[PDB]
Order: structure tokens, then C-alpha cells, then sequence
């Protein structure tokens, strides 16, 4: 795998990339953090490519967290094999233990919708492990399960660990503070205004005009959701994802077509975004389509 | 019988709490203004989402969920028909700060005197947080609450919950409620505006250093070094720059409403405090007596027993806006 | 496509909506035919009327990811892990991947929809449909084990818009669900060509949708309260004529005490003279 | 069975009508109208045979669950064994004669959460998907061999009560699926004057109280918030006591008064003795 | 081993860590809060070393309470067998009779994030026995799941405990008064003014200015946040961990370097921190990369 | 077991001593109910010597209740063998049991924290016979586990159970239904203002101004937690037990050892007790330290 093979689709600057894996090699553990619809979830299986420079997905691990998900599925825990219940190694001790076998390789874990489920609980003797500092063996800890003091359980210093986080809702977020130190959290735009994502409309047989004109459009739209933080903060903003699928057949971006989309998608968004105001959706609305 | 214009109280209320368009409602009295912020207040909530706090839940169940119990499992004998004591995560809306909303929404909802139009959509609210469990309030309620894990936003909504919950009287039926006549006593409309000056210098005085400054006798006496009998002296505010100290105690009194005698009972703490209080800058010291009166402010200046005092009032009633700045121009001419 | 009381234009969104962007979400009040309408669509698009493919559930505020997709639950011997329906129902579309397989999701308001579908709360949207996409599940023992949604799965999604719930909103969930409105359909005449071929008066239907939109509207004049959503639907009518009792003021009458009634009620709550006024409207 | 009901001959009539066509249906009335009795004679009544084999019941409380229910694991005398709830074998009962009318009566359905104890079931007795073509495995039947679906002969009566003011708005689910009856008391009507006349009462004693109960009635409804429509007193009480074989007398509705509503008034009101008093008093004369 | 080994590259006082050994001699128990990045976890596996006065790994025991922990796991519980369950001595359980093997020689118990885990549950008797009066064997009392012939567990004296519990979230706070008084409390604060911390810079080939800028930019910070007590309490302020680290490589500092730094944590974590209006997130951020 | 032993050293008055002997031999069910630091752990072991006149472990029996006690293991009930399971008298039945033998001679039982466990789920059916009016084979009852109904359990009338209860929580404002009617409640004063807490002091080498000075002080602090109702009850006031302690070495008593303590329990005691009012920390601390 090669750095400039993922760069030729992503809407997201190489500046943050760089900085994304700066950081990572730094820190061992990431955020990454947006609205829904930038691609976070895309990045990231590219991202560790480009970091283990190999397309391997033997070393790579991806799971989505939610509410139903703890210490015992993800680490340790006592569950059944049949008429006897048994230890069983979770998926990221397994993880851990294959990085393990190949210290050279890097091994990465990704992480979706990580601000779901209760961290503290879920990772656990994890908290402290995982920090970059705090890797290897002289740190090794017993787990809660584990049969004596001598099993103990170390995070290898391989492991990175790439988390995707929307800032969409507030109920769930990362408020432990504590845990948010062993994160680098790494904001993700939208990026409409960017070359890479024209050349993506561009090259679809589109307008050159209705994609400036488009772009003009969403990053105002974007920056009023911005500006009332007390309501909407940033990280609401809407993102690129609803404009960018659809096309795979062939067909050209025209005003009707984004028409069509914003009365099924967008339409709905702004009502909701915009509950008080019934005049307000109708302006922003209206003003993409005129 | 005069008294604050409604609306106004509210802004006192807001910096007292330490934390919008009321030019919308109609009702002048209080619980329609509270009541609309309220109503909207958790509107705006909803709208990021409400707090979801995730409640462990050791319960009976026919499966493994999370940690089964091992213990409480066997004693029971569960697994013979097929269940297990395990522990799980649950993540409900029905938290403590959130219960304590919904039952204030019957409160505003229970209060004869109210807006139709402001108990028509609180009633829909009520109905539209159906997992969340209505609660029997008391203060203690509140007490447990003091952490603040709770957003800055959430906390607003809660002052005004705890407002509305020690302010309601049963009226005309044993299940209605009736809002208490707020503005009329004196000692809580007092103890607003002493905290209301607090909280307010600390936010728009930033050039000053604002701290409220225990204070304590010069006295020596044979008997005791510990003087308890002596009455606790505390300042109101205590407003210290680098070029002037200046301690403030401010009081609402219905006498002084009337434009005849004068009520400056409060000026014999006041003195006191300066004389017990000894500047280590040596820069100055003065004093500041402000009180409320509704048709018009007048400003006076003292120079009593080598100290700088001032007997001022605001006239509350006139304009929120032009307030903020004729509270701002009164401490920048006595502060300087 | 004869008896629906829903615009041709409506449901020609839908199937084009539907196969791109493969979840949607109909939303209205009760009464519009959601049900009907996703059972019928089904069959459209799968092309045959195949019950087998077609498998539908009503969420309910206890349903979880237990029981929707994986699960630990008691066997005769023992416990065991057991493959709830969806990770069922995925397999057995997987087994033939040509047709079309569809599941339809009914109540879906009701439960924390992340909480059920979990870990295919990613894996449902369209282009993330493949083995490359696949995760390994909560309680899968191994890594290697994976659970990846199929290409020709199609997910419908039915929502009352009468219980609003201020708890929890998703706006990423929204980006995976395409939402389509289903309005009552009084003004159709295909409502109307199902009564006027059951022998009621001409007029008789003319008042009727005057008497139903006078309603309706008033229900939409205050959005916040109440709006398009919580307005009345049609399906009432539907049931209960099939007998042989032709349409008279009588029927009606019948049905706005039983069935209008408590709808009015629960929307206008503690205000018993507004019902009368509406309810006492729909007789005359 | 007609002439023993005391409530109106036309919501007699009018529950078959519903229930019938919609197949589910709930009863909501105050403590003591005869919800059960009622429920049964109009089982029968549907039914037409008095066969109480059709007829099965079921009383829901808070920790009732769908293992007691439909299906469940119960031990055995080694090991455990899948155990057939009551539903489940009840609906395979009718499932073998289509047109006989079978029914269950599930009385204080609003206690229970609907969902947990029915599951998968809450759909499926909802009348518009019933039999073969609605059919779905359940929880505990780990093969797919068999399907449970509830027939279409199936019919369901629930009984709930809008005695106390600690009742909440009622449950979405059975909304949906239920349709609400509310039955009056019934004092008013012939049927329980004629059943007073048979015992050889006063018409005096007879038509006294059933205006005496009825100011109670409107009073005790008349208030808007804590007691309601649903509150108001219901005859059961005035039954248990006369056709034993004891004729009616003056001191025979003063025990019935402190027996049951002496107290009942106070749990109502719970606040004035007062007001009880009065209410009481008038009662008695 | 001894204090001037370990103190070399400590940021804390001298003042507190004979603070610490002043209590923790005479009350065996102690806990150390301060907020995260302060090197609780640093020091305390270094105090080990101190009190028994020599290297040794086996005296020490080092765990993390994940809010998942139970008596059953920590002292006494039942775990299945192959096909019947048994009784398992847990950790401490365990370590105990390791201590009173020696009771000349010191043992340490290390207990992580103690503020967690509900701590009446876990320890259950041993909230008794653990204080500094209530050892030896005239306190023996019999546990929960002991063998009908009386056997009794008490705490040996030598057994010292230290956890280490952050400030930052609040909600995690040992509000049983009747346990916080079997620990005594010791403050860690950032770090910052010491010299110590200085030093650490200076050698890393570090301008003697920027440091200087760097501690009188972050206190005043500490202090806007320490003001507050509504959200922000004095227990929130910003830790030195995320200055300490990264500069291994030999990067050296400076306002690039410490531009990364704000960016990328300190600036999310500071929205987060007041969420109220973005002018002063705005403001602090610009402060320190001014 | 002479009382001379007993009562000098202990600070509670020797008038309150005497009710809680008058009420435990009527009685047999006592619970002493005061804050932590009091010595309710401290009499409770001699008050069961001086009943019985000698010291002898065997007729007193000493647990801690927590959340995991249970009936099962208190009384009767089911321990698993490798695969079987076997009933198992618990404690309360064993103990009892010794107690049958001897009649005469006083047998005293100690719970310890009885508040964090239900009552009700531990002792059970034992709550109708533990009452003092309902002991003695007349009402003896054939218990849950029991083989046969002719086995039978009766709480022997010779048995006198102490437990001990600190009102230090919030939670307990609604104290159990069950220990109010079978126990009952000696409240315990803090006991600053005492003169046997001074001549403890008074012999360890400490000025009589400075004795004092403190007993004023905190007298008057816990006057000020008193007077509040709905944050802070009367039992959260200070104990007498943080300065007992440390004096054993010789260390004489002055402002630098009050100082450590201020500041290592009673300071961040009072920042977890006055969150609101961060300035009545610093009222309080100030005038301790004065
Ligand atoms: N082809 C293409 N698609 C992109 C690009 N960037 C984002 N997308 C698309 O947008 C969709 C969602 O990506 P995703 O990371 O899951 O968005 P998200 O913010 O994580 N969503 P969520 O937060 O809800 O999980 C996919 O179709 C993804 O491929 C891009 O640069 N090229
Ligand atoms: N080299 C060195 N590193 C220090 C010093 N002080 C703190 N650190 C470093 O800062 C990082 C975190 O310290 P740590 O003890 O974990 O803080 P914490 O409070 O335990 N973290 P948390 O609250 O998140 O659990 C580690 O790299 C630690 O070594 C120090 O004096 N010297
Ligand atoms: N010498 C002496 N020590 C006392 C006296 N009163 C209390 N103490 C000491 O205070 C320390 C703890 O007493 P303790 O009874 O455990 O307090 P507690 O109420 O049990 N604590 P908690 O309520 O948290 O369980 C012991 O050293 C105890 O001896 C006393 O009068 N004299
Ligand atoms: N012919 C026809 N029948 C309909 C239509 N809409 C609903 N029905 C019938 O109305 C009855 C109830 O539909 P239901 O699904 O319960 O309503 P919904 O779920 O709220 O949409 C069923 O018999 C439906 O098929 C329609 O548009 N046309
Ligand atoms: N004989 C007779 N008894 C009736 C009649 N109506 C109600 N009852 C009696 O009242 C009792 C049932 O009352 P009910 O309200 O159902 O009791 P509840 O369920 O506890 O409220 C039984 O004695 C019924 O037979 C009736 O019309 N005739
Ligand atoms: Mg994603
Ligand atoms: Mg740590
Ligand atoms: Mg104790």
C-alpha cells in the first residue's frame, strides 16, 4: 500500500492526514471527530494502511461499540461454552495477544462510534494501559479475572488505537476527562470547499458552474449552524456524504438531481435542526434550490 | 402597593443563578415568564439531547447480559430454570435531573393561575417523556444534586425547578397549586439582590477583583479568644482593585419604595466592617450603600468618620439595558 | 397498485429511493397504511409475492440486540449463544444472493434503535455492504468470525409520527434511513373510486373528505404541538365495509365514537369542549 | 343473562359489535361494576353455548412474564425442561376448531408492561395480522420446524380499572391495539331496580337510592384533577347480601355503607373527614 | 534505593512526598488526588520502592478499579470449575497471606482510579481492617464466604495501601464518609511553577525564555479555571503530562511544537471544558499560541 | 473483665454507658448510631467484656455487613463441592448454637456497618424471633433450608446483638423499616466538650490553652453543620478519632501536627461537604489552622 493511492478519492486535506498520522505514531491513540457523513469511517481502515504501509487486514480490527457491550465481551469474562460456563479471552485480549507474536508489525484497532458505550466500564484496567508511555511489560497489571497476581496483562507498544466519534449528539460524548487525555482528538470537516472533491463531481460529467455554486451554498449553510454554538455547534454541520453517493450509475449532477435529494434528506435535517423556526427551513431551503 | 415590574426580577434571578425573548408572552406574572423558559428550556435540551447516564442494573434474566453474578446465581439455584443474576448497563433518560424536570411540568401544569396557551405545551411535554418517572420533590432532592456532573445548560433549568418547587402554595383545590407572592417580602427579594451584585461584579467587572471577604474583630477579650458571642461579620461584596478598595451592602426595604423618614438600618454594619477591616496596600477604603427605588436613582457622597461612603438607588422598573449600565456607571465613579 | 390510496408519483420515489439508497424510513400518522403499503411494496420490487422473503416485527421499548441479532439464551441443556433473527434472516438472503430479501421494522419509534441494531447501525447503509466491511460482533468468540450485511438486503423502516419522544434524536441515523412522508390520502380519488364502487352517495364522500381536512388542517395550524404527523388517517374507514353495509351517515357515526374519539382526546388533552366542537362537526 | 346484566342493553350490544369485528377489546370501570362477571356471561354471551372450556383466565400483575405466559423453562426433577404457558397452550386448543369462539380474559392488563410478557406475540394478536400467513418462531423455540400464530377465533377481553389517581396515561401499546370501553355503574338502570323489585324492596327504598348513590356520583366525578369520571362507585357491593336469601332492609344498606363505601370514600378524598362525614351520613339518611 | 534517586526527574515537591510518608507511615492508607497529567500513577509505583527501601517487585501489587470490580473478584468469590463451581481466594486475599509471610519487610497495594468502583462492595470487611489501629490478630474476623471452621482474616500491619484517585469528574467521588476516613487525602497539583519541571526542559536543548512564557501562560489558565466551582472546579485544571512527553526524539520546543500541543488536545479539550460561548475558547487558545 | 480497664480511656460519658447497658439487658438488640470517629466500633468489643465479666473470644463473634451478605451465608444455606452441594450453617447458627450450651453466660453478636445490607435479606425469617420479646423455644420456627419442619431455630434469649450504624450518608434519610422496630437506637455524640478527650491529650505532653482553643473550634464547626437540614444532617459532623491517632511515637501535640490533619482529613472532608461555597472552605480552614 502506498500514501498516494488513498489520497486520490479523499475529500479530507493531506494537512490533516499528515497531522492525523503525526499524531499517531506520537500519541498511539486517536479521535477522530465530526459531523456524520465525512468519512471518518472510510479514512480509518485507509489510515492504517497507509500506517502499517501494507494492506494486511489480518492486523486490523474494527468494531462498533454501543450500549450493549462490556469488560467481559471486550477484554475478559466468564461466559458459556455449553453445560460449563468458561473464561473467555475478548476480542481485544486476543488482539493484544497477536500483536504480541509480531512486535515489528504494526497492529491497529478501529474503534466506530467509540462515544457510544461506556468506556470507563468497557476498557477498564485499559485506562491506564493504553498511553503511549505506559506500554510493555514493566507496567503489566492482573486483570480483574485473571487466576494470580503473575497473569497480567501488558498493552504492546505496536498497538494503535483509532477512534471515530460524531459530535452529532451531546448525550453521548467523551466527558471523561481523564480518558480524554489518552485520546489526540482530531477534528474532521466536511470539506466541500476543497479541489478533491470537485474533481470527484467534475470528473462525473457535472457543470463547472453548479459545483461553485453548490459549494457557495453548503458552506453557508454550514457556517449559520456554526455561528449558534448554544444551539448547534459546529459539529453539527452538515457533510459532503449526502451529495457525494448516488452517482455510481452514471448519472450527472444536475439542479434536479440535487433538488430531489434535499426534499428526502435535507428537508427532514433542517426541520429538525430548526424546530422553532418554520420560516427559517423555508430560506435555506429555498436557497439552494434558487 | 409597588413593586418590581415582573419581567425585570428575572434577570436578577439569572445572575444570582450564575446561569432570550420574553417579549412574547403576555402574562406580566411571574410563573408565565418562568414557566415559558422552562417550557422552552427543555425544548432546546432535546433538540442536542437530554443527559443519559448509564444505570448498572443487577436484575433476573433468562440469558447472560454483561457480568453474570456468580454468586447471587447459584444461592437463588436461577440456573436450573434458565436464568441468571447478571449486571448491565442500562442507559435511560430517567436520571435524577431529569425525573426533577418532569415533575415540575406537573407543578406548572397543576397551577391554576397560568397561561392556557403556556400549560398547553407544557402538558404535551409531559406526555412526551413517557419512560422518565414522576417524582414527590423535596430539597433534598436538589441537595444531592450540588456536584454538577450536569451541563451548564442543564443547571439553569434546574435553579429554575428548584425556584418554582419551594415557591408553590396550594390554592383553590387540594390537587391545584398557587404561585407565592414573590416580590412582596422582603428578605428573599433581599438575599436576590445581595447574591444578584455578587454574581453580577464578577462577570462584568472584570477590571476589578471581586471577592466576598470575612471580616473579624479587632477585640480582645480576657474572658474567651473566641468571641462567639460576638455577632458573625461577613461583607455582602467586597470590590478590590489596586487603586481603591471598596466593600457594598445593599438590602431591599418597602420603606424606601416611598419617595418622609429614610431606612439606613444597614449603614450601622457597614461601618464596621471598614473600621474591623485593615488594608495591608494601604491604597484607600470606602463604602457604598445601593438600594432599589422604581421611579428614579439619586447618588449622595460622604465623608462620615474619614471614610468615602455612598448613599445611592437605581430605579428598577426603567429598562433592563439602561440598568447594566447604570449599575456599571455607579461603581466606576465610587470604585475610582 | 389499484387499491392504494397513495399518489403514483409517491410510491414511484419510494421504489427508486428504495433500490439506490436501500433504507427508508415511511413516516405518518396511523392509519395511512404503512403496513399495507410495505407488504405491497415488497412484493413489487421482489417482484413475486414471496412471504418468505418478507419478514416483519414490531419493535417494542424492551427489544434488543439479545434478541434482534445475537444472544446468549437457555437450550434444554444449557446456555448457548443463539442467532437472533436478523443475523438469521441476513443468512438466509446470503444463501441467494439474487433476489431480493426484505425486512420490514415496525414501532420502530419505540426502542433505542442503536441500542438494538448495534454493531449493523454502520454496516446497513448501502456501500458499506460487503465482506471488506465486515465487524466482528459483541459476542462472536473469535476475531475471525465476522457478520456483514448482504447487497440485496433492503431494510423499511415504519414510524408513528403520533408519539413524539424528546429523549434521544440521532442525526446519524438519518443519514442511513432516506425518510418519505405518507399523507391520509382523503383528496385522492383512488380513496374515493374504492367507496364509489362500494355504493356510496356522490355526495356523501364530498362531505366526508370537507368534514376529515377541516379536521386535519386545524391539527396542522399549531406545529409544535401538534402537526402533519398527528393527523388523522384513512385506513378506518377501509375496515368494516366488506360485509355488505353500504356507507351511511349511521357509519360514520359508528366510527368517530369508536375509533375518531380517544385519538381526539389524547391529542387534545384536558380540553373536553374541543372535542365536542370536532367530534359533533364529523356528524353532521 | 340479558336480564341479570345491569348495565345498558345497548353497550351490551354495542361490545359485541366492536368486539367481533376488532377482535380486542378492554374494559375500563370503577372497582365493584362487575368487570369479570360481566366479561364471562358476555363470553358466553358471544359464544352462545356456555362453554366455560373456551373461556380461560388470566390475572396480570407486576412480576407476571411471558415464561409464565406463552413459553418458559421450568426445572425438572433433573435438568430442565421448556414449559408451556397458559396462551400458548390455549390458542393450540382453539387452533383445532376455527369456528367456536375462543376467549381470554386478562384482568389488571394496565399493571404489567404489555411487551414484556406477550414479546414477539404484541403484533400478532393485533387483528389485521392473524394466522398462518403471520406466523413467527419465538423465542424459545430454537428449531424452525413449528411457528406459533394466534387464529383468528381468537378473541381477547381485558379488564382494566380507572380506580386510582396513581395511574398515569395509559400504555401506547394497548391503545393501538385495544379499543376502550368505559361502563357505567349502572345504578339508573331498570335492570337494577327490577332486580330489587324481584327481592321485594320499597320502591321508595329502591328509587331513594338510586338518587342517593347518584349525587354522590356526580360529586366525587365533579372534580376535575384527582378524582374523575372514572372514580365513581359501582353496584357489586349492593348484590352481595340480598338474594342469599336475606330480604332488603333500611339497616341492611347501613352495614353495606360502613362495610365498603365508608372507607372507600376515604381512600378517595383522603384529606377532610368532614366531607366524608357529610357524603357518609347523607348515605345513611 | 532512596528519596534522591527517585526525586531526580519528579516534578512534585520534596515538601509533599515526605508529606506522604509522613502520613502513610502512621495511617498505612493514603490516597493521592489531583487532576490527570500529574503523575499520580507516576510516583506511586516509585513509593513502593521507598518505603520497603530496595527494588523488589514481588512486594509490590499494582490494579485498576473499572467500575466492574466486586468482592467476589477482589477478596473472596465463586468461579466455575469445569463443570462445578469453586471458592477462589481473590487478589488481596491473596496478598495478605504473601504479607504476613515477612512482616518485617513492607507491602505495597496499589490501587488505581480507587474513586470508580463502588468501594463498600468491594472491600466489604475490610473497610474495617484496613485502618492503621484495626490490624493484627486480636481484630481476626470471619468473611463472608469462609469454610464453616472458622478461619479469620486480618490485615497485617506491615500492609500499606495508596490509590489514586483523579479530580476531574465528579460524579466518581467518594461521597461515604465513613470510608474517606480510613484514607488520608493528599493534593498533587500540576507542577507547573517548580523549578524541577523547568529543568527537565532546559536540558532538552530549550530556550530558558519560552519555558518561562510557557508556566506564566499556563497558570493563568489554571487560575480562570480554577475560579469557577459551578462546572469547573480547582480540581479540573490542566495537568503538565502533555508538555512532558514527545520530546524524547529530540525534538525541541518551541512554538511550533507547542502549536501541535494546543491544537490538537488542549483546544478540544478546552470547548469541551466551557461549552458556553466559543469567544473564550477563542481567546485562551490564541493566548497560548500567541 | 473489670470496668476499671474499660472506662477510663474511652472519651463517652460514663452516664451514656450506663443507658446503653440498661437497654442491651432489656433489650438485646442496640444499635449505636453516631458519625464516623466516635468509637462505636471501639466500646462495642468492650462492652461485650464487660457483660460478660472476662475476656474470652468465644462468647463474642464479630462481622461487617455489606451488600454481598446474605441470608445463605449469615444462617443456613447451600455451598457447592466440587459438584455437589451441601448445606451449610452459617454464622448466626453456629453461633447460637454455642450459645445454647450456656445459658447463664452472656453471648454477644457485633454487626458492623448494618446499614449497607438490607436486614430483611440476611436475617429473614429471623427477624420475628431476634426480637426480644419473641426468644426462647417457645417460639421456636423450622427454617426456609430445613430438611424437615422438626428441625427447628430459636434465637436463645442469652444472645444480645450490637450493631453499629454510622449516619454519615445522604441515603440514609430513609432509614430501613426493619431496624427501627427490632433495634434500638443509642445516638453517640461527637464529644469534643468531654473531659476525659482533654486528659488524653493532657497526658501527651499538650498545653491546656491549646487543648481548648481546638475543642472550641470545633465545637463551633460542628454547631454550623448542624444547623443545616438538607445537605448536611447532624451526623455528618466531625468525629474525635483524626486526633487520637499519630500521638503513639511520643510526637507532642502542636499546630504543625493539627496542620497535617487539617489538611489530609478535614479540609478536602469539608471541600466534598461545602461544593457550593467554595469561600466557606476557606472560612472554616483558615480559622482551624488559627
Ligand atoms: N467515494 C467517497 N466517499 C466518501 C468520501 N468521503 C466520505 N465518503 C462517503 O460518505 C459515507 C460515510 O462515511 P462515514 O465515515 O461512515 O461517515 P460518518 O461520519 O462516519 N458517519 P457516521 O458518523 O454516522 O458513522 C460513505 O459513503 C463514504 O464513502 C470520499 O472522499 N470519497
Ligand atoms: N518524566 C516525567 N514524567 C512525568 C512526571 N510527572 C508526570 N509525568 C508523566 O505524565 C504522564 C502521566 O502521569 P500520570 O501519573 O499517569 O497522571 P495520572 O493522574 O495518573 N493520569 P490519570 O489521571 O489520567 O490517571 C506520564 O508520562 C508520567 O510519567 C515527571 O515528573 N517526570
Ligand atoms: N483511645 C481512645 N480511642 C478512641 C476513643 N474513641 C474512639 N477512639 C479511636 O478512634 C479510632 C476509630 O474508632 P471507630 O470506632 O472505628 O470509629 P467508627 O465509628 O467505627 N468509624 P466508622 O463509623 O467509619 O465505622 C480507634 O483508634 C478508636 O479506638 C476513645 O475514647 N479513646
Ligand atoms: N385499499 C387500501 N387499504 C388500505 C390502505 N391503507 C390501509 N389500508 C388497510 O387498513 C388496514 C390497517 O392498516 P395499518 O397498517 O394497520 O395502518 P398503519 O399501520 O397505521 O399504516 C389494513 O387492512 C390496511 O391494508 C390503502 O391505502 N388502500
Ligand atoms: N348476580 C349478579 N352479580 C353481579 C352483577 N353485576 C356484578 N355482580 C357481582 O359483583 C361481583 C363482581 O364485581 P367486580 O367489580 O367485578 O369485582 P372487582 O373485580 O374486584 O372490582 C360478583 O359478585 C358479581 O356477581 C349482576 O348483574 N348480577
Ligand atoms: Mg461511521
Ligand atoms: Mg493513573
Ligand atoms: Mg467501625
Amino acid at each position: 500500500y502506498c500514501l498516494e493511492d488513498a489520497l486520490n478519492d479523499l475529500f479530507i486535506p493531506e494537512t490533516t492526514i499528515e497531522t492525523i498520522l503525526k499524531r499517531l505514531t506520537i500519541k498511539k491513540n486517536i479521535i477522530l471527530q465530526g459531523p456524520p457523513g465525512v468519512g471518518k469511517t472510510f479514512v480509518a481502515r485507509r489510515l492504517a494502511y497507509l500506517l502499517t504501509g501494507e494492506k494486511a487486514p489480518q492486523r486490523v480490527n474494527m468494531v462498533q461499540f454501543h450500549q450493549s457491550y462490556s469488560y467481559e465481551d471486550f477484554i475478559q469474562g466468564y461466559r458459556p461454552n455449553g453445560v460449563g460456563f468458561r473464561r473467555k479471552d475478548g476480542i481485544f485480549y486476543n488482539f493484544c495477544q497477536q500483536a504480541k507474536e509480531q512486535p515489528e508489525k504494526k497492529y491497529i484497532f478501529i474503534i466506530d462510534e467509540i462515544n457510544r458505550a461506556n468506556l470507563s466500564k468497557v476498557f477498564g484496567e485499559v485506562m491506564m494501559l493504553m498511553e503511549h508511555d505506559k506500554r510493555g511489560e514493566n507496567w503489566s497489571v492482573p486483570l480483574t479475572y485473571s487466576e494470580n497476581d503473575e497473569e497480567r496483562f501488558y498493552v504492546p507498544e505496536n498497538v494503535y488505537i483509532i477512534g471515530l466519534m460524531n459530535t452529532a449528539d451531546r448525550s453521548l460524548a467523551v466527558v471523561d476527562y481523564a480518558l480524554r487525555r489518552r485520546f489526540s482528538f482530531i477534528d474532521i470537516e466536511p470539506g466541500f470547499d476543497t479541489p478533491q472533491f470537485r474533481n470527484f463531481l467534475l470528473n462525473k460529467k457535472a457543470e463547472p458552474s453548479f459545483v461553485e455554486s453548490l459549494c457557495q451554498k453548503m458552506n453557508e449553510l454550514n457556517q449559520e449552524i456554526s455561528k449558534e454554538a448554544t444551539i448547534l455547534g459546529k459539529g453539527f454541520r452538515i457533510g459532503h456524504s449526502y451529495f457525494c453517493c448516488g452517482l455510481e450509475d452514471g448519472t450527472s449532477p444536475d439542479t434536479q438531481w440535487l433538488n430531489e435529494i434535499v426534499m428526502t434528506d435535507i428537508a427532514p435535517l433542517l426541520e429538525e435542526y430548526f424546530f422553532d423556526d418554520p420560516y427559517k427551513q423555508q430560506k435555506w431551503t429555498n436557497k439552494l434550490l434558487g | 402597593q409597588p413593586v418590581i415590574p415582573v419581567r425585570n426580577i428575572y434577570y436578577m434571578l439569572t445572575y444570582a443563578w450564575g446561569y432570550a425573548n420574553l417579549e412574547a408572552i403576555p402574562g406580566n406574572n411571574l410563573l408565565d415568564i418562568l414557566g415559558y423558559v422552562l417550557n422552552k428550556g427543555v425544548l432546546q435540551l432535546s433538540r442536542r439531547g437530554l443527559e443519559l447516564d448509564y444505570n448498572p442494573n443487577t436484575e433476573i434474566i433468562p440469558g447472560i447480559k454483561g457480568r453474570i453474578e456468580f454468586a447471587k446465581t447459584i444461592r437463588g439455584f436461577h440456573l436450573n430454570h434458565g436464568k441468571t443474576v447478571s449486571t448491565f448497563d442500562m442507559l435511560n433518560e430517567d436520571t435524577l435531573a431529569n425525573r426533577i424536570i418532569k415533575s415540575t411540568l406537573a407543578i406548572l401544569i397543576k397551577h391554576e393561575k397560568l397561561n392556557s396557551t403556556i400549560r398547553d405545551e407544557a402538558r404535551s411535554l409531559y406526555r412526551k417523556l413517557p419512560g422518565i418517572s414522576t417524582l414527590h420533590l423535596t430539597p433534598q432532592h436538589f441537595s444531592y444534586l450540588n456536584g454538577g456532573k450536569n451541563t451548564r445548560y442543564y443547571k439553569f433549568v434546574i435553579s429554575v425547578c428548584k425556584f418554582i418547587v419551594n415557591n408553590s402554595i396550594p390554592g383553590q383545590n387540594k390537587g391545584h397549586y398557587r404561585f407565592y407572592d414573590f416580590e412582596r417580602n422582603e428578605k428573599e427579594m433581599s438575599l436576590l439582590y445581595q447574591k444578584f451584585l455578587y454574581e453580577f461584579c464578577r462577570r462584568e467587572l472584570t477590571s476589578a477583583n471581586t471577592t466576598r471577604s470575612y471580616l473579624k474583630w479587632d477585640a480582645s477579650s480576657i474572658s474567651d479568644q473566641s468571641l462567639n458571642l460576638l455577632p458573625r461579620m461577613e461583607t455582602d461584596i467586597t470590590i478590590r482593585s489596586s487603586e481603591k478598595i471598596l466593600i457594598v451592602d445593599a438590602k431591599y426595604y418597602k420603606s424606601i419604595f416611598s419617595r418622609e423618614k429614610f431606612h439606613s438600618q444597614n449603614l450601622y454594619q457597614l461601618m464596621n466592617y471598614l473600621w474591623s477591616l485593615k488594608p495591608e496596600n494601604g491604597e484607600n477604603i470606602g463604602g457604598l450603600l445601593i438600594y432599589p427605588h422604581v421611579d428614579t436613582a439619586v447618588k449622595h457622597r460622604y465623608k462620615i468618620n474619614g471614610f468615602d461612603i455612598g448613599l445611592c438607588t437605581v430605579n428598577l422598573g426603567q429598562e433592563w439595558p439602561c440598568i447594566h449600565q447604570e449599575l456599571l456607571d455607579i461603581f466606576d465613579e465610587y470604585l475610582k
